[PDB]
RNA sequence: CCUCGCAAGAGGUGCACAAUCGACCGAUCCUGAUGUCUUCGGAUGGAUUUGAGUAAGAGCAUAGCUGUUGGGACCCGAAAG
RNA sequence: GUCGAAUUUGGGUAUAGGGGCGAAAGACUAAUCGAACCAUCUAGUAGCUGGUUCCUGCCGAAGUUUCCCUCAGGAUAGCAGAAGCUCGUAUCAGUUUUAUGAGGUAAAGCGAAUGAUUAGAGGUUCCGGGGUCGAAAUGACCUUGACCUAUUCUCAAACUUUAAAUAUGUAAGAAGUCCUUGUUACUUAAUUGAACGUGGACAUUUGAAUGAAGAGCUUUUAGUGGGCCAUUUUUGGUAAGCAGAACUGGCGAUGCGGGAUGAACCGAACGUAGAGUUAAGGUGCCGGAAUACACGCUCAUCAGACACCACAAAAGGUGUUAG
RNA sequence: GCCCUGAAAAUGGAUGGCGCUCAAGCGUGUUACCUAUACUCUACCGUCAGGGUUAUGAUGCCCUGACGAGUAGGCAGG
RNA sequence: GUGAUUUCUGCCCAGUGCUCUGAAUGUCAAAGUGAAGAAAUUCAACCAAGCGCGGGUAAACGGCGGGAGUAACUAUGACU
RNA sequence: GAAGACAUUGUCAGGUGGGGAGUUUGGCUGGGGCGGCACAUCUGUUAAACGAUAACGCAGAUGUCCUAAGGGGGGCUCAUGGAGAACAGAAAUCUCCAGUAGAACAAAAGGGUAAAAGCCCCCUUGAUUUUGAUUUUCAGUGUGAAUACAAACCAUGAAAGUGUGGCCUAUCGAUCCUUUAGUCCCUCGGAAUUUGAGGCUAGAGGUGCCAGAAAAGUUACCACAGGGAUAACUGGCUUGUGGCAGUCAAGCGUUCAUAGCGACAUUGCUUUUUGAUUCUUCGAUGUCGGCUCUUCCUAUCAUACCGAAGCAGAAUUCGGUAA
RNA sequence: GGUUGCGGCCAUAUCUACCAGAAAGCACCGUUUCCCGUCCGAUCAACUGUAGUUAAGCUGGUAAGAGCCUGACCGAGUAGUGUAGUGGGUGACCAUACGCGAAACUCAGGUGCUGCAAUCU
């Protein structure tokens, strides 16, 4: 009466893209995973050997272990009380980059290079980010912008 | 004598009064399911870069 | 039998449509769903007259039949046969279920049709001439007599059925960009070919009046 | 199914090591001998009084058996088995089936 | 509860056979095999049988009842038939004759 | 803990313990040297294998709380054999 | 009812417990009989019922997962207490931001696919069906289907191009980055790469916010494994103080102020006193607090009076008020 | 909008009751006032944490801060 | 077993029982017999009653259905 | 006098043997029973856009099949439609054009696939050996299924590569016992050799109640421990059904909607029926009807006073205040 | 700037109809001896670059083109949705407060960009 298959639910989660089905390309094929990427798992539903199981569909690890035509993913997962580390063996179709970590060595870059010049000019560094800080005091002209005056509409009905 | 089958209620509750705080990371993680090949060579470079560097401390 | 509407009112249930997983239904009572001169064009009939909803429910397809007759024996006994034209707006898809020991297995056999509206949903137009406003008035009155619910009777200020408020589709029909299609129109856009958009608007295209 | 009476496959003899031929047969189950000495149990302690005292099964669910093949290999003589799925029929080296030929009803 | 009582006639025999049973247990059911085939010649009592394009089924028995008899008769003067045969639990048996 | 420094720190040694890679012992699967009574012996070397192991011992005895099991087993209670 | 026999009755005698005896009722067998009474095994077993004895202090639940001839019970994980131990050295968060992913639910769409579906318009010199024109027509004039083209009305838990909000993964360096060069049986055409390294550089921002009433780890063991209610989403049902789920909070286990009264609603959680201020609710009297102030509506020959909540609808009204 | 008709249940009967009609009803607004074991301040009790202290108690004496509900249950001191 | 007297007790031996001077071992234990072996043992035949095959028995237990066509009103069906 | 090495008797073996003895007679379940399997599994939906998620919710399926329908390689494009070609027509075969998949991929559903994963052809046996790691259900146990490698030996292909059965999601099984395969292995404990037996490593024989007892009923003669976790009264919530009352008004009523009715609808009330539920009660609320007796309601049968009529009178019908 | 070979992103590149292409390249093209392959030198294999052609392929342009892509303060802050109230309403449901925020429609623009190597009036 009830299942719970390795692929049940996976109707949507494992169709392709729409006007996006068939072969699977090089760009994807030719990215290179050393050992240390962090990478982000999203499963293509053409090529059936090496897929996850739906709990990993969307999901963020660190590979650990690169092979013939697979990597090893390390994933926690939340069961009971406690995260467990799962070793998964999924294949570079199923694998692809992070550009938050992309993004994260290029301001590690470019922090390098701040810190260098800061210290070339003898400045303080300023290197941390900051959040939005609120707002300054402004002049607005009413020059060329008189302010157009607004009221309610009343209701018409459209139908 | 019919009864109730299934509930989530105070599972939540009672993971987060024991957190589900970490896996606790460390360095060097465990080579459990690694290649064998380049495991092997793993053992060997370790093994040349100790003789290596004991014999250039002397 | 026949259950109340009273116990088949409320949108309960999610809609339940004849389909491969739900057969054996037993057909609907309305079958028609144009009265009057269906045939006439929106030139012939300017004014627009709808019954609306107001709440959120369900309508049965016997109550859409039943007003649809007194509507249409009102009008036409009072102002003849084609000076109106009338359509129901919506379509009964839900399949209604009856039940008929204790609650084991209490999924049911089908039952009924009905029409789930909403509220803004146009139930009933009528499109016709600017003298029959206080005859078609009246019968909307009976329609919405027979209707369960709050209903309202608006004047729609649309040229016919279709859209474009009377300035806007007597600005169109003078500049010649409206063709008489059979019940509808046909509207030039400046995006279609220039070869058919010629061959099927001439008035606009030449300097006709 | 069908599988035929001859394969080559991987034999686990010291002198041959690689895919070497092997002839296909079943394994018949043995004679069950009266001297084993779980037989011999069975029979101290059905002897006396008291009747049957371990169970006999009852309860059948199953009909098929799962087929396992005996393969010799023509060469060592060694010999390992190799277990196919539940079938219902199960014919050694019949004939190969015709790819498009004439329907006899 | 309910319990079944089954009354059933040996087809091999044509002998009446009764049991009973709580409706809740199982039964064996005999996976019987109709097969239908051509006659050649009724031999010393054991019939020549053929089937699609192979001609083994020489180890039926004649039929012994009168519709065997009857088989007999139509094979002497000819008219050539097709048998049908019933096979079960290691026994088979001519059940039914049948002009092609 | 030690050395320098009034310091903030810089270095050295780092017990317990944690993670990891090794090394050794038994089992398993190989590899098969000198000899050989010609079928024994098992050297040397391994291995995505495995153990409740080694790697400068921690145990023994008594007593106590609590928990377990068997005993009537916290007390009372059957229809029965 | 029967009353001279298949009668009644005394004494003696015989039959003893899975046995006797029975003109049969499972009757009778010492007030015990569908298996007597006594003693022993025996304090038989019980997943079931009942009871389970002093005080105070601190901490404090669960009715959920999996398996079991399992569903009135156990085992196991969880929740709790205690004993602690290693550090109190850069470690985390039921939270947000920044960056980057994932999803196919609400919505929306059908002149976009699948399925449903209302209505006309035009066309097919290709007869699908019924005709007519000279019984003729492998001919015209047609009706009518069908099909196509462009439109049109309405939909879809097991339809979809598009596609939210809320929840959700990861990261925000010192276990990091950069530069020369060491090992390898891995890898390469290769002094190329991969992994781990040596050495050197990286301070009043070691690279978002906010918090830390400490972080981490281990052992042991209890009770529990009948739940129930409320807001929102939702399934079956006509509906239910009905049955079953998802998120959260409660009751159980919880008093106190308010809802007259109430396990759950509102407020607020509790050592013992004093003073002050409030929450929710109130201020005619019962009853502590304005028969306060202000602008209007309503007269009921069934007025109305405060959420949960303890009921009222369709339809009407030259009652009155406003538009 | 309010009110009226629709509007019928069985002991006597319930805006809580009395009662209320420019209300003590309804809608909205402005203040004043009432009081909870909640909050603030103080005292005292206990527990926890951090500390200080080399004549009659050093598991003692003292200082500082926080906290205190509770069934099944666990532990401690009597 | 049925239950005075009077009258009668119909059909079915397939099933289940019961029974027999029915038939051949089809199956058939222990002991006994033969072959192989170094023996433990293994495999053969022979194999009693019984079971199976056959017959009888219902004042043994019991059972005793359908469906069509068919007669000058129609309707039913003596009949098939 | 009769029988006579027969029979009796003693011990084994087969048959028969409810006369007798033990024991059993699943679970879930809107009470239990019958039914069904929701008991081991798979697909879509419910499922509320991570995962998880219930019901005897919905729509279905499994206990098979295949030496090719497994593996590799190569050539081609498939449904469908149009135009044509003797017999030949709607449809037999052949071409050409269009043809994003509307076909096929063993089976249920979903996903995937176009110089292929489809259809033909060639070669094959990766449906092989040794154990490990990982994912799913999960206690992070087992079973099943699957993933990625390693050391071999192979298949295919020119080669890159691919292949550890079926394009993916299902197609299945512990201890004990028996049997088979492996080295030429260990033991039979006074010492040897052969058969025999017991071991180690991997399989099969099967537990479908699918983490896996060997198992028919009846009890109204019944018994015990319990249970309001659970049924048969009442009460309670609900009102489908029963009953009663409205709103609209096609039509009947000679014409005339509304004197009286009133179809198609639709809005309510009642607990005077039967359901639905299982909240109270199983250490007991005496469970139908009748007799007797009191009170209450009004949805008025009669009586009082009135209104309407297709009310001339008489009789009658509808309604109001009224219990 | 073309063209070829190999490609990356995979319609801004596709589809329909019509025009243009000087050079080189590509293509169509000619033959069956060999290798090879077919029912068939049509595909495939081989030989020549000669006998010819830009007719097609290919490339580019045009179309108030279909489609596709980008944007908008167009629709629309709309539908929807978190959180809150002793808010409203008999209910269905709706409004407000603090946040987030579509899709269709309308309109405008666009119709492949690029890497390596070789060759070209
Ligand atoms: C600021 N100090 C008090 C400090 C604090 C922490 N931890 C924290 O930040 C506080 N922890 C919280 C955040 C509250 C959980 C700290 O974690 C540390 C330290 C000190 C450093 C000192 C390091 C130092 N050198 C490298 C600059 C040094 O001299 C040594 C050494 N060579 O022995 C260290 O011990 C030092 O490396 C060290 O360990 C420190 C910390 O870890
Ligand atoms: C991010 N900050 C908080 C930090 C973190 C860690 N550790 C980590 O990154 C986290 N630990 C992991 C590796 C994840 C396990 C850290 O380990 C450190 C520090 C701080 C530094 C500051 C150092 C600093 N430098 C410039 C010399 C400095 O001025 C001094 C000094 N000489 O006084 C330090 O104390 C400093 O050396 C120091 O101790 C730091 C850390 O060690
Ligand atoms: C049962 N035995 C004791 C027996 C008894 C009788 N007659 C009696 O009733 C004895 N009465 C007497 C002593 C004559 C006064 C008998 O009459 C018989 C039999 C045996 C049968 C056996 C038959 C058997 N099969 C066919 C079952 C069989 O194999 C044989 C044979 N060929 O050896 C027979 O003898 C048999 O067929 C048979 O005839 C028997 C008897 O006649
Ligand atoms: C009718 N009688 C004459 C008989 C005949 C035969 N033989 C046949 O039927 C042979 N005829 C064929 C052809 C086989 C059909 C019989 O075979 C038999 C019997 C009867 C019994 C005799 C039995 C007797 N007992 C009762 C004391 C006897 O002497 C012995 C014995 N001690 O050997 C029996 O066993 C006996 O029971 C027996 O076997 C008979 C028959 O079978
Ligand atoms: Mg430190
Ligand atoms: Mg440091
Ligand atoms: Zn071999």
């Amino acid at each position: 009466g009830k299942s719970h298959g390795y692929r049940s639910r996976t109707r949507y989660m494992f169709q392709r893209d729409f006007r996006k089905h068939g072969a699977v390309h090089l760009s994807t094929y030719l990215k290179v995973y050393k050992v240390g990427d962090i990478v982000d798992i999203k499963a293509n539903g053409s090529i059936q050997k090496g897929m996850p199981h739906k709990f990993y569909q969307g999901k963020t690890g660190v590979v650990y272990n690169v092979t013939k035509s697979s990597v090893g993913v390390i994933i926690n997962k939340m069961v009971g009380n406690r995260y467990l580390e799962k070793r998964l063996n999924l294949r570079v179709e199923h694998i692809k980059h992070s550009k938050c970590r992309q993004e994260f060595l290029e301001r590690v870059k470019a922090n390098a290079a701040k810190r260098a010049e800061a210290k070339a000019q003898g400045v303080a560094v300023q290197l941390k980010r900051q959040p939005a800080q609120p707002r300054e005091s402004r002049i607005v002209s009413t020059e060329g912008n008189v302010p157009q005056t607004l009221a309610p509409v009343p209701y018409e009905t459209f139908i | 004598a019919k009864s109730k089958n299934h509930t989530a209620h105070n599972q939540t509750r009672k993971a987060h009064r024991n957190g589900i705080k970490k896996p606790k990371t460390y360095k060097y993680p465990s080579l459990k399911g690694v290649d064998p090949k380049f495991r092997r060579n793993h053992k060997h470079a370790l093994h040349g870069t100790a003789k290596a560097l004991a014999a250039a401390k002397k | 039998a026949r259950r109340p509407a009273r116990c088949y009112r409320y949108q309960k249930n999610k809609p339940y449509p004849k389909s491969r997983y739900n057969r054996a239904v037993p057909d609907s009572k309305i079958r028609i769903y144009d009265l009057g001169k269906k045939k006439a064009t929106v030139d012939e009939f300017p004014l627009c007259v709808h019954l609306v909803s107001n709440e959120l429910e369900q309508l049965s397809s016997e109550a859409l039949e039943a007003a649809r007759i007194c509507a249409n024996k009102y009008m036409t006994t009072v102002s003849g046969r084609d000076a109106f034209h009338l359509r129901v707006r919506v379509h009964p898809f839900h399949v209604l279920r009856i039940n008929k020991q204790g609650m084991r297995g209490a999924w049911g056999k089908p039952h009924g049709l009905a029409a789930r509206v909403d509220i803004g949903q146009i139930i009933f137009s009528v499109r016709t001439k600017d003298s029959n406003k206080d005859v078609v008035v009246e019968g909307l009155r009976r329609a919405r007599y027979k209707f369960p619910g709050q209903q309202k009777i608006i004047l729609s200020k649309k040229w016919g059925f279709t859209n474009l408020d009377r300035p806007e589709y007597l600005k169109k029909r003078e500049a010649g960009e409206v063709k008489d299609d059979g019940a509808f129109v046909k509207f030039l856009s400046k995006k279609g070919s220039l070869e058919n958009n010629i061959r099927e608007f001439p008035e606009y295209f030449a300097a006709q009046a | 199914v069908n599988v035929p009476k001859t394969r080559k496959t991987y034999c686990k003899g010291k002198t041959c090591r690689k895919h070497t031929q092997h002839k296909v047969t079943q394994y018949k189950a043995g004679k069950a001998s009266l001297f084993a000495q779980g037989k011999r149990r069975y029979d101290r302690k059905q002897s006396g009084f008291g009747g049957q005292t371990k169970p006999v099964f009852h309860k059948k669910a199953k009909t098929t058996k799962k087929v396992v093949l005996r393969l010799e290999c023509v060469k060592c003589k060694t010999r390992a088995q190799l277990t196919l799925k539940r079938c219902k029929h199960f014919e050694l080296g019949g004939e190969k089936k015709q790819k498009g030929q004439a329907l006899q009803f | 509860h309910a319990k079944v009582h089954l009354v059933a006639i040996d087809i091999f025999t044509g002998k009446k056979l009764e049991d009973l049973s709580p409706s809740t247990h199982n039964m064996e059911v005999p996976v019987v095999k109709r097969n239908e085939y051509q006659l050649l010649d009724i031999d010393d009592g054991f019939l020549s049988l053929m089937n699609m394009d192979g001609d083994t089924k020489d180890d039926v028995k004649a039929p012994e009842g009168e519709l065997g008899d009857s088989l007999q008769t139509a094979f002497d003067e000819g008219k050539d038939l097709m048998v049908t045969i019933i096979s079960a639990m290691g026994e088979e048996a001519a059940i039914s004759f049948k002009e092609a």
